[PDB]
C-alpha cells in the first residue's frame, strides 16, 4: 500500500522500520483505524489541556458531594487522583459506548474511521481527500505533541 | 384451558401461561365461574387491602371512633367490633354491594357463567373489545401480585412486629 | 375389540386408570393378560361383576378387589414410557446416554457418547473420551514412545530425562541420608541406580519379546527397541545429573 | 443470520435469543463468530473456577500457602497473593502455560468447534434424538449462562475487594 | 410523516435522509421520554414532599434525604440512583434499539396502545415526540433554574 490518505508531500510511504513489507492489507486498515483513532483522541486530548489554560476551569462543581470547584483539580497529570473515579467511570463508561456503537470490527464501516460524524461533509469537490488527510496528518501532529505535552507536564513537574 | 377466561394470555415473556398445576380446572369444570368469581373477588378486596394499610397512616375517617391512634392493622379489628361499631358499619356495607351480585345471577348463581364471573358491570373507564381483554388481564395480574402482597403484609408486620408500609 | 374390556363398570375401576394400565401393558397381552398382571385382575373380575352379571360385592370382597386394582399413581405416564421406549433403544443401539460417577451414584451429562467401537464385537475398542477423545488420541500420539518422526535415540533420551529427573526427588528427600550436609549425591546415585536397574530390564525385553515396532527396514530384530533403552539410560543420567545440578546451585 | 447460526439456540436470558446489543457478530464470518465463542467459554471456564477458587480461599482454606509460608495468609485473596511466596506463583504461571502449550500446538481442538478442549467430538453424537440423552445442547446452555454469571462475578469480587474492601 | 409537526416543518437547517433520520429518530424518541420521566420526576420531590422511605442499602427509612434539584449525594439516595441508572441500563440491553424494528418501537409490552387509549400512528405517534420536546427543553431549563435561580419552585 503506498497510495492512501496517510502520504500527504512532506514525507513519502514513510515505513522506516519496515511495518508495510509484511503489512497485510486488512493490517493497514486495522492499523489506520489505529491511527485515526490514536489521532482523534490526541486532538481530543490536546484541547483538553490547551483550553483549561487559557480559559478558566469550569464554573460549576464537578461533584455535587465532593467540592470540586475544578480549581483544586490542576491541568495536567496528577488530575487522574484529583477527578473522581466515578467521573473518570463515567467518562470510561461513555467511551465504552462510543465504540460498543455501531462495530468497528474488521470490515466494518467502522473499521476505516467512519463513524458518522460528518461535521464537515463538502459536497465532493475534490476536498475528501483534503478533509480526510488533514484530520490523519493533525492527528499525527497532535499525537507528537500530546507526548511532549506529557512530558513537558511531567518532567518540570506542573502544565508547561 | 378455563373456558375462555383471561387469566392467561397477555401473560409475560410468553404470550399464554395457563398455569394450573393441579388440574382444578379440569377436574371441576363446572366451578370454573366460581373460581373465576372468587379469584376476582379476591384480588380486589387484596389491592383494597394493601392500599389501605397505608392510607389510614395519612388520612382516618370522620367517624370520630376510628379517630384515634394506636389503630394499627394488628388492633384494628379487634377494637372497633364493641360491647355495634366501625367493624358492622363496613360489614353491613359490604353486605348490600354482594347482595346486588346476588340479583343479577340469580340467588343460587346459576347465571354464573364462565364469561360473566367477576363482571358486575361497572364500565367508565374501559373501551373497545380488546382492551377489556387486555385490562382483564392487567386486573388480575395486579389482583394476584396484591393477594400475595397483602398476604406477605399481613404475615410479616405482625410476625416481626411492623405494623407500617415497610412491613420489615 | 376385546370383550372384558367394554362397559366396565367404574367402581371395579376408573375410566381414566384403565386407560392407563392398557397403555402400560403390551398391546399383545390384552386378549389374555397374562398372570400377576393387574390387567388379569380386571380380566377376572370385570367378565363376573357388570351391568349383566353379579351386579353387587360383600364388602370385604370389594376392599380386597380395591387393593388388587392400581391407585391411578403407581402406573408409568406418557412421557415415562416414552423415556424408557427411547433408553432402551439407545443402549441397544449401541449408544450410551454419558453418566458419570459420583457419591455413590451418577450425574447423566446428557450427552450420547457412541459406545461400541469400529469392530462391535471387539471388547476393547469401545470408544471412551479418556482413551479415543481427540484430546486423549493427540496426548497419546505426541508422547516420546509414539511421537511420528522421532529417531529411536531420540525418544529414549526424552523418556529418560524424564525419568532421571523425577527420579532423583524420592531419595534425595525422606530418604536414610536425607538430613546429612550432602543429602543430595545419595539421591543422585540411588536415581541414577533406578535408572540403569530399568534400562537393563528394558535390555532384557528387547533381548527376549525382541519388540520390531522401532527397528527400520532390514535390520537385526529389536534393534530400535535396544538404541531406545541404551539412549533411555543415558536419558536419565543426564536427567538425574541436571536435578541434582539445580538443586545444588540453586 | 446467516453466519451466527452456528453459534444459534445458545445464549440470551432464553436460550434461543441472540442478544448481541451491539452488533459485534453482524458482519463477522463463521470462523470469526467461533472463535468469538471460543474466547467466550475459555474466560467462563476460568471464572467458574476462579469464583470457586476465591471461595475456598475467603473462607480460610490456604494450605498450600499456609504450609509454605509457615503462616496462615490474609483471608483477603487479592492480599494473599501477595504473601505467596513468589517461588508458588511462578510455578502456577508455568503450569497454565504448559496447558495452554498443549491445548493449542500438540493437541489442538477441531476448527469447526474451536472449544472442544477435551475433544467430545469424535465421540459425541450431539445430532441424535433420544430424550434421555441428546441434551447437549441444554448442557451447553448451562455452561454457557453459568460461566457468564461467572465472569461478571468475579470481576465484582475483583473490583470490589480493590476498592471498597 | 411521524414527527413531522403542525407548527414547523422538517425544521433541518442542520439529517434529511432515511437511514439516518431512522437513528436520529431513536435518539429523539429516546431524550423525549426521560425528559417527561424527569420533569414530573423534579415535580414530586416538590409538593408530595420527599416521597421514599422503608429500609435502603445505607439508607434505611430515607426520605429521599438527596434534596435540591441536582440531588447532591453525600450517601443520600443519589447513591441509590446509582441503582437506577444501572437499571436503566438493564432495560437499555435488553429492550433495545438494536432490536426495535421501528424507529423507537419497544413492541408496546403494556399495550396501553390495544385500545386501552393510546392509537398506533396518527396524532399519538407525533403527540409522544412533540410532547418529549417540549420537556427536553423544559428540563433543561429547569436545570438552569436550580443552578443559579434558586430552586424549582
Ligand atoms: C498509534 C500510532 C500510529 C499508528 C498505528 C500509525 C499507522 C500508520 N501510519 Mg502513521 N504516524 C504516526 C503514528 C501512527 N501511525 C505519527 C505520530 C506520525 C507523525 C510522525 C505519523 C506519520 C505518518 C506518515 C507521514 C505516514 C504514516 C503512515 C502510516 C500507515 C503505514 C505505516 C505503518 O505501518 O505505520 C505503523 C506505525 C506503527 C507500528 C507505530 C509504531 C511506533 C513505534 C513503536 C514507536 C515510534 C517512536 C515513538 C515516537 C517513541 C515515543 C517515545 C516514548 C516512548 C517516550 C499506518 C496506517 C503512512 C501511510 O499512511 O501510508 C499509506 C505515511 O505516509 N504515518
Ligand atoms: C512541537 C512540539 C513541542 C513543543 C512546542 C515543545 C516545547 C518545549 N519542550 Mg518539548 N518535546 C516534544 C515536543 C514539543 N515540546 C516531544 C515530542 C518530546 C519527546 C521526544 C519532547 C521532550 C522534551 C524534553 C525532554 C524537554 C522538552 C522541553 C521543552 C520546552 C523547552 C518547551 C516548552 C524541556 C522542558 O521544558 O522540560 C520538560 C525539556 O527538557 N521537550
Ligand atoms: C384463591 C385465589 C385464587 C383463585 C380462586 C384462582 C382461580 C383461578 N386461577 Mg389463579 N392465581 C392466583 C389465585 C387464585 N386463582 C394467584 C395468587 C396467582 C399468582 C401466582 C394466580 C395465577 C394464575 C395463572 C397464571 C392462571 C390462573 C388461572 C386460574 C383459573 C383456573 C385455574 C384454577 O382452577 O384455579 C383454582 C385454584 C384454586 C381454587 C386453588 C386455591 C388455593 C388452594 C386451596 C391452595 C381459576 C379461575 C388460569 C386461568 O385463568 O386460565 C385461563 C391461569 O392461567 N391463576
Ligand atoms: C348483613 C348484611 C346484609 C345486608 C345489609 C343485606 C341487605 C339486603 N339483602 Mg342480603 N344477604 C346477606 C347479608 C346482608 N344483606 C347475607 C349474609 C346473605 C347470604 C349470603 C344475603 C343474601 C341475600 C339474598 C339472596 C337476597 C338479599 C337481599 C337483600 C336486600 C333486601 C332488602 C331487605 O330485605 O331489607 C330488610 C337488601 C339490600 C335481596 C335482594 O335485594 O336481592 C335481589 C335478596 O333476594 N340478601
Ligand atoms: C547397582 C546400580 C546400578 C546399575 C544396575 C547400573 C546400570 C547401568 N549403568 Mg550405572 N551408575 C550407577 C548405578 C547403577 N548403574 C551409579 C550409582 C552411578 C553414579 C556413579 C552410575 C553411573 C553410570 C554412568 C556414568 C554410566 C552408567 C551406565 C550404565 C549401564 C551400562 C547400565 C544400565 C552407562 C550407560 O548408561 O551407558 C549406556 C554409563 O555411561 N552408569
Ligand atoms: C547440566 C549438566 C551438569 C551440570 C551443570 C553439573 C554441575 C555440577 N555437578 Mg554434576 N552431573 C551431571 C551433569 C551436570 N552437573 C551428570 C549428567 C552426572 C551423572 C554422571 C553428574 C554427576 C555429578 C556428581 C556425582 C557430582 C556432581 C557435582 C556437581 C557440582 C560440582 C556442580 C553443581 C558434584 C557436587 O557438587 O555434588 C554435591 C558431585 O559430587 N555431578
Ligand atoms: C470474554 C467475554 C465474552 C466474550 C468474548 C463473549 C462472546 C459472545 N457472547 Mg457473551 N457474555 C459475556 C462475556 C463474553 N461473551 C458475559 C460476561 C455475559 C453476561 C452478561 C454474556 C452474555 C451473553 C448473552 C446473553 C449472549 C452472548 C452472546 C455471545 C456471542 C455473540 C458475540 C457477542 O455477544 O459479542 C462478542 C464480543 C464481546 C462480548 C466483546 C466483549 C465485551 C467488550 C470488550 C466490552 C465489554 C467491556 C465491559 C463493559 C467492561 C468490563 C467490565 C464489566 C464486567 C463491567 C459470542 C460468542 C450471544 C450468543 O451467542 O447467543 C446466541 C447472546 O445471546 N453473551
Ligand atoms: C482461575 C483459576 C485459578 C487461579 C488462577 C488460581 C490461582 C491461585 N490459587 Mg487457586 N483455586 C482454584 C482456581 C484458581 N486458583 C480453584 C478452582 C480452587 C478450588 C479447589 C482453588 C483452591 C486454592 C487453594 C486451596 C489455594 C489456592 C492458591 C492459589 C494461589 C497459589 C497457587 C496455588 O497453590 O494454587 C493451588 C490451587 C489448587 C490446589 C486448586 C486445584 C483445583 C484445580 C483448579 C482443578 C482443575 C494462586 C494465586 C493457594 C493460596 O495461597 O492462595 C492465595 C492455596 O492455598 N487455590
Ligand atoms: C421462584 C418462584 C417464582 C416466581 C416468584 C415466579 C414469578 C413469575 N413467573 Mg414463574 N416460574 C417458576 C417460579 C416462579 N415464578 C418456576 C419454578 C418455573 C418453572 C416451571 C416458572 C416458569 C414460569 C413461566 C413459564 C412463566 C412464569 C411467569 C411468571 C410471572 C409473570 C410475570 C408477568 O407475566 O406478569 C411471575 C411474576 C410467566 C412470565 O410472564 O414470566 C415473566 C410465565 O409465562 N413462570
Ligand atoms: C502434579 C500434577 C500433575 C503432573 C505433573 C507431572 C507428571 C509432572 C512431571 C514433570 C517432570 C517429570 C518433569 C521432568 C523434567 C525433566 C527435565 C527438565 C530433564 C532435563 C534433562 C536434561 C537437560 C539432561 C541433559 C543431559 C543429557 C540429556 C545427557 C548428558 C548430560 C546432560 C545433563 C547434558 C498433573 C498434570 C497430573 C495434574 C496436577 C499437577
Amino acid at each position: 500500500f503506498e497510495s492512501e490518505l496517510g502520504v500527504q508531500a512532506p514525507t513519502g510511504f514513510w515505513d522506516p522500520l519496515g511495518f508495510a513489507k509484511d503489512g497485510s492489507m486488512k493490517a493497514f486498515k486495522r492499523r489506520r483505524a489505529s491511527e485515526i483513532k490514536h489521532g482523534r483522541i490526541a486532538m481530543l486530548a490536546t484541547m483538553g489541556y490547551i483550553t483549561p489554560e487559557i480559559t478558566g476551569k469550569f464554573p460549576g462543581y464537578l461533584s455535587p458531594s465532593t467540592l470540586l470547584k475544578y480549581d483544586d483539580i490542576p491541568n495536567g497529570l496528577g488530575a487522574i487522583s484529583k477527578v473522581p473515579a466515578l467521573g473518570w467511570a463515567q467518562i470510561f463508561v461513555y467511551c465504552g459506548y462510543a465504540e460498543l456503537s455501531q462495530d468497528q470490527t474488521p470490515g466494518s464501516p467502522g473499521a476505516e474511521g467512519n463513524f458518522g460524524f460528518k461535521v464537515l461533509t463538502s459536497s465532493d469537490p475534490d476536498s475528501l481527500e483534503k478533509k480526510l488527510a488533514s484530520e490523519i496528518a493533525n492527528g499525527r501532529l497532535a499525537m507528537m505533541a500530546f507526548t511532549g505535552m506529557a512530558t513537558q507536564d511531567g518532567l518540570t513537574g506542573s502544565a508547561w | 384451558f378455563a373456558g375462555g377466561l383471561t387469566g392467561s394470555d397477555y401473560g409475560g415473556f410468553g404470550g399464554k401461561y395457563e398455569w394450573d398445576p393441579v388440574g382444578f380446572s379440569t377436574r371441576w369444570p363446572e366451578h370454573l365461574a366460581w373460581y373465576r368469581e372468587a379469584e376476582l373477588k379476591h384480588g380486589r378486596i387484596a389491592m383494597l387491602a394493601f392500599a389501605g394499610l397505608l392510607a389510614p397512616d395519612l388520612f382516618r375517617l370522620p367517624w370520630a371512633e376510628f379517630q384515634d391512634s394506636s389503630l394499627d392493622f394488628a388492633n384494628a379489628h379487634d377494637k372497633f367490633v364493641a360491647g355495634f361499631g366501625p367493624m358492622w358499619w363496613g360489614f353491613i356495607a359490604c353486605g348490600g354491594i354482594e347482595y346486588q351480585r346476588f340479583r343479577k345471577l340469580g340467588l343460587g348463581m346459576e347465571g354464573l357463567t364462565l364469561e360473566n364471573a367477576g363482571n358486575l358491570g361497572w364500565f367508565d373507564l374501559p373501551k373497545n373489545s380488546e382492551e377489556r381483554l387486555f385490562y382483564e388481564t392487567a386486573e388480575l395480574k395486579n389482583g394476584r401480585l396484591a393477594m400475595l402482597a397483602v398476604s406477605g403484609i399481613f404475615t410479616a408486620g405482625i410476625f416481626w412486629d411492623q405494623h407500617h408500609f415497610p412491613f420489615i | 375389540k376385546i370383550a372384558y374390556l367394554q362397559d366396565i363398570p367404574r367402581t371395579i375401576v376408573e375410566k381414566d386408570a384403565l386407560e392407563l394400565i392398557l397403555k402400560n401393558t403390551p398391546k399383545e397381552q390384552w386378549e389374555n393378560p397374562p398372570e400377576d398382571s393387574y390387567l388379569y385382575t380386571v380380566k377376572a373380575f370385570a367378565e363376573m361383576y357388570g351391568p349383566g352379571k353379579a351386579t353387587k360385592m360383600g364388602w370385604w370382597d370389594y376392599y380386597r378387589l380395591k387393593m388388587d386394582m392400581p391407585d391411578t399413581t403407581r402406573l408409568s405416564s406418557e412421557r415415562e414410557l416414552q423415556e424408557i421406549e427411547e433408553y432402551e433403544k439407545l443402549m441397544m443401539s449401541g449408544k450410551v446416554p454419558f453418566a458419570v460417577p459420583g457419591p455413590s451414584g451418577y450425574f447423566f451429562t446428557g450427552f450420547v457418547t457412541q459406545w461400541k467401537g469400529k469392530e462391535p464385537f471387539a471388547g476393547d475398542q469401545v470408544i471412551t473420551l479418556t482413551e479415543n477423545g481427540l484430546f486423549a488420541k493427540q496426548f497419546l500420539s505426541a508422547l516420546a514412545f509414539y511421537r511420528e518422526g522421532l529417531k529411536p535415540w531420540q525418544r529414549g533420551l526424552e523418556i529418560g530425562m524424564a525419568h532421571g529427573y523425577f527420579l532423583i526427588g524420592p531419595f534425595t528427600s525422606l530418604g536414610p541420608l536425607r538430613n546429612t550436609p550432602e543429602a543430595a549425591t545419595v539421591g543422585l546415585l540411588c536415581g541414577c541406580a533406578i535408572v540403569g536397574i530399568v534400562s537393563i530390564g528394558g535390555l532384557i525385553f528387547g533381548s527376549t519379546i525382541k519388540p520390531t515396532r522401532f527397528d527400520k527396514d532390514g535390520d537385526k530384530p529389536g534393534a530400535g527397541f535396544i538404541e531406545m533403552i541404551n539412549w533411555h539410560a543415558v536419558g536419565g543420567l543426564g536427567g538425574a545429573g541436571f536435578a541434582h545440578a539445580l538443586i545444588t546451585v540453586f | 443470520r446467516e453466519a451466527p447460526k452456528v453459534l444459534a439456540g445458545t445464549g440470551g436470558p432464553l436460550p434461543e435469543s441472540f442478544w448481541d446489543p451491539a452488533g459485534f457478530t453482524n458482519n463477522k464470518t463463521d470462523e470469526e463468530l467461533l472463535f468469538y465463542r471460543a474466547a467466550e467459554l475459555k474466560h467462563g471456564r476460568i471464572a467458574m473456577a476462579a469464583v470457586v477458587g476465591w471461595f475456598t480461599n475467603a473462607s480460610g482454606f490456604h494450605y498450600l500457602g499456609d504450609l509454605w509460608l509457615k503462616k496462615p495468609a490474609s483471608d483477603n485473596p487479592i492480599e494473599a497473593f501477595n504473601q505467596l511466596s513468589l517461588l508458588g506463583v511462578f510455578q502456577m504461571v508455568f503450569f497454565i502455560g504448559c496447558l495452554e502449550w498443549l491445548t493449542t500446538v500438540p493437541c489442538p481442538p477441531p476448527k469447526d468447534a474451536p472449544w472442544d478442549v477435551i475433544g467430545m467430538s469424535d465421540v459425541l453424537e450431539e445430532d441424535t434424538d433420544e430424550n434421555p440423552m441428546a441434551e447437549y445442547k441444554k448442557i451447553q446452555m448451562q455452561e454457557l449462562n453459568n460461566s457468564r454469571l461467572a465472569m461478571v462475578a468475579i470481576i465484582g469480587l475483583i473490583v470490589q475487594a480493590t476498592t471498597t474492601g
